[PDB]
């Protein structure tokens, strides 16, 4: 859990 | 959300879009497993309601997203109305998700997990932007 | 409402500190954050408040009310999910 595929940027 | 940004697609995979049998979206929610759901209990959900998952653009129609029907809602026997305090309803999908790369479940902390006070972290959404 | 998904980041503040803005309004099953020029809005209710701890994402609040003008500078209220997790593992365990 807690880990997306794809990455998120902020 | 008022002054936050675009997310990158598919990058908050476990967020959830509710939406009603008219196809307006009235909340969010964050998947926990392929089965469970976890909202906010004020929201009113009934099971006419539809969870959508890895939906990214509210508008587009090559969205591959799945529309998931709920079999139950279970909402805290603690929630306050009045004082909207333990504001938590799980729901539970009468069709399972399909986990994918952009569909998964978040992590749920344990009762004595510490979130120090000055900790950045962050929301999501497809809220009002403006009010 | 937006079509495409939104994001942001913000503090998470002290139940204690939190009060100055909310009074007593502030129960113990509520955390908040915010108060940062940004602000979750109706439409949000229900969604994540995500921290990273040890390298995944854990769901700590969960989008629950706040000021009616969304204000960028009072901060926002969630449910705090580690006061309500209990129940949520009993929940999944009897059903
Ligand atoms: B939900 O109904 O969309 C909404 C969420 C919310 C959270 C924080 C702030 Cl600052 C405003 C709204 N809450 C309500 C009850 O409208």
């Amino acid at each position: 859990c807690g880990v997306p595929a794809i990455q998120p940027v902020l | 959300i008022v002054n936050g940004e675009e997310a990158v697609p598919g990058s908050w995979p476990w967020q959830v879009s509710l939406q009603d049998k008219t196809g307006f979206h009235f909340c969010g929610g964050s998947l926990i497993n392929e089965n469970w759901v976890v909202t906010a209990a004020h929201c009113g959900v009934t099971t006419s309601d539809v969870v959508v998952a890895g939906e990214f653009d509210q508008g587009s129609s090559s969205e591959k997203i799945q529309k998931l029907k709920i079999a139950k809602v279970f909402k805290n026997s603690k929630y306050n109305s009045l004082t909207i305090n333990n504001d938590i309803t799980l729901l539970k999908l009468s069709t399972a998700a399909s986990f994918s790369q952009t569909v998964s479940a978040v992590c749920l902390p344990s009762a004595s997990d510490d979130f120090a006070a000055g900790t950045t972290c962050v929301t999501t959404g497809w809220g009002l932007t403006r009010y | 409402t937006p079509d495409r998904l939104q994001q942001a980041s913000l503090p998470l503040l002290s139940n204690t500190n939190c009060k100055k803005y909310w009074g007593t309004k502030i129960k113990d099953a509520m955390i908040c954050a915010g108060a940062s020029g940004v602000s979750s809005c109706m439409g949000d209710s229900g969604g994540p408040l995500v921290c990273k701890k040890n390298g995944a994402w854990t769901l700590v609040g969960i989008v629950s009310w706040g000021s009616s003008t969304c204000s960028t500078s009072t901060p926002g209220v969630y449910a705090r999910v580690t006061a309500l997790v209990n129940w949520v593992q009993q929940t999944l365990a009897a059903n």
